[PDB]
């Protein structure tokens, strides 16, 4: 399995995106029971549109290993996208639980707080991102701009 | 004989001829290149008559005399996929692409099989 | 309509409004030293003795890093080069591996040419050059000349660049041939060097770039 | 005497390229009539 998800990740580097899912799904058969594969398949679903059919594959993953952060990261980039903030928010919430020490998180739920509209949780999670890392504070910058 | 008149597109004839010549050869001499020649002819032979079963049978015998042999392992790629023994395809194309990454056909035989896989 | 795609194709009173151009080729000016708008488009390292190598090492790869940084596309390795002439110390492959300790050198007529062809029509939006007075003012380039052309028969010039004090990345988005494009359009880019700083004889040429627009298991 | 080495048959680009066009449209069929 290990040669058909290099395979399926040359084809994803390259644009060919129907034959990376084609690999994906035999490296899948070939072991049932994962997670990263099972989020690089449902990757490729979506770049190819069929977002139900992803979100299936990720719910799948995440019954199967209920503690994944990767596949937790995809679940709220995939809500985030589709418009499903309403659990994307509970996503992100047990995310950060899982890591706390990562700014990345912070920042993403500040960001969806500001999007839904809560400034007190906004500023309180990008003024923690601000404080635990400089190297992207470009970014959180203007979010703070925005948000106040 | 065999040979000329499979090139002739007249099967039936040439398929007696090379079952003569095997049964002739087959008790004296499995090696020496020449039992290798037989079945390897007899096997197009029936590739082409459209029978597969014995053709994958002489196909079979004849890897076991030389494994070494790209055009066999591509052979044995045609009649699995021909039949629906899609991993023994697969198996036997992979071997002939180790033997000779460069081969034009297989490429597209291993595109084709690895698709319907997938769709099964 | 034929008639009118014809006046289309072929403006006769339409177009010439006084037939009064100047005809001087256009000079830009390249100094650091003055902060504007304009020049802090073109300009990127920003405006600052003599800054140690090692320090211009470290803003060398700032300057990379921030003009990779915006959404752009990189095909400095999409096209053919040819200089005037070698020096069989180092090609132009130290010129375009993006490191400011290596270097290509060119070595024998003064009016040098860096020769770039194109395999493809590729529109270029920003023409990236690395200069460097304080680290090679023996082999600066004092005077620079920019082509344009669809092919070596048709080259033509398009701007000058005159080099008093830079050490840093220059960024040059073309404007004047395409308004309504900001960006230019040839296959065929040469570049000239006819003279050095201080009456020099040869010209490196630390950097140069091209610039188009558009977990894991081991 | 120098026997010759017997002539051996070679699996031809066009039959094979003709089967697995053959196979795209076995597979094609099907693709419909599920839907």
């Amino acid at each position: 399995y290990n040669a058909y998800y290099g395979l399926g990740t040359s084809a994803m580097k390259l644009g060919q995106y129907e034959e990376a899912l084609l690999y994906f799904e035999k490296a899948r058969s070939i072991n049932p029971v994962n997670v990263v594969l099972i989020c690089c398949c449902g990757g490729s679903l979506e770049k190819l549109g069929y977002k139900e059919k992803a979100l299936q594959y990720y719910e799948l993953a995440c019954h199967l290993q209920p503690t994944s952060s990767l596949s937790k990261y995809k679940m709220g980039q995939l809500l985030y996208s589709m418009t499903r903030y309403n659990v994307a928010l509970q996503t992100f919430e047990e995310l950060v639980k899982l890591v706390p020490d990562d700014a990345t998180a912070h920042y993403l739920l500040g960001q969806t707080y500001r999007i839904v509209g809560r400034k007190k949780d906004a500023i309180k999670e990008l003024t923690v991102a601000m404080n635990l890392d400089p190297k992207g504070n470009q970014v959180i910058i203007d979010e703070l701009q925005k948000c106040h | 004989m065999g040979v000329m008149y499979f090139k002739k597109n007249e099967f039936v004839k040439a398929k007696k001829y090379l079952k003569k010549a095997l049964e002739v050869v087959k008790d004296l001499d499995p090696s020496s290149r020449t039992t290798i020649s037989i079945q390897l002819n007899l096997g197009h032979t029936y590739r082409k008559l459209n029978e597969n079963e014995i053709a994958i049978k002489c196909f079979r015998c004849v890897l076991e005399k030389n494994d070494k042999n790209s055009e066999i392992h591509c052979s044995l790629g045609y009649l699995y996929l021909k039949t629906k023994k899609l991993q023994k395809a697969i198996d036997h194309l992979h071997k002939s692409l180790y033997l000779k990454p460069n081969n034009s056909s297989a490429t597209a035989l291993l595109k084709n099989a690895l698709e319907l896989n997938v769709t099964l | 309509g034929i008639n009118k795609v014809l006046d289309h194709l072929a403006p006769s009173e339409l177009i010439k409004p006084v037939k009064s151009c100047h005809n001087k080729p256009s000079v830009l000016v390249l100094d650091d030293r003055i902060v504007d708008a304009a020049t802090k488009d073109l300009y990127v390292n920003g405006f600052q003795q003599n800054p140690t190598p090692e320090n211009l090492q470290h803003m060398f790869h700032q300057g990379i890093e921030i003009l990779d940084s915006a959404r752009m596309i990189n095909v400095t390795h999409l096209a053919l080069w040819k200089p005037s002439s070698f020096k069989l110390g180092n090609p132009v492959d130290f010129a375009l591996d993006d490191n400011y300790d290596t270097f290509w050198q060119s070595d024998g007529g003064q009016p040098h040419q860096l020769d770039i062809m194109f395999s493809k029509r590729m529109d270029i939006c920003v023409m990236a050059i690395f200069f460097s007075m304080i680290a090679d003012e023996s082999y600066a380039p004092s005077l620079v000349k920019v082509y344009a052309g669809h092919s070596p028969s048709d080259a033509r010039f398009y701007k000058m660049l005159e080099v008093r004090n830079v050490n840093g990345w220059v960024a040059l988005r073309f404007l004047d041939n395409r308004e309504d494009d900001q960006l230019l359009k040839c296959q065929f880019i040469r570049l000239l060097f006819p003279v050095n700083h201080e009456n020099g004889k040869d010209t490196h040429l630390r950097g140069i770039r091209l610039y188009v627009p558009s977990a894991i298991l081991r | 005497m120098i026997r010759r080495a017997p002539t051996t048959l070679q699996l031809s680009h066009d039959d094979v390229t003709s089967l697995i066009d053959d196979l795209n449209e076995q597979k094609l069929k099907q693709q419909l009539n599920i839907e």
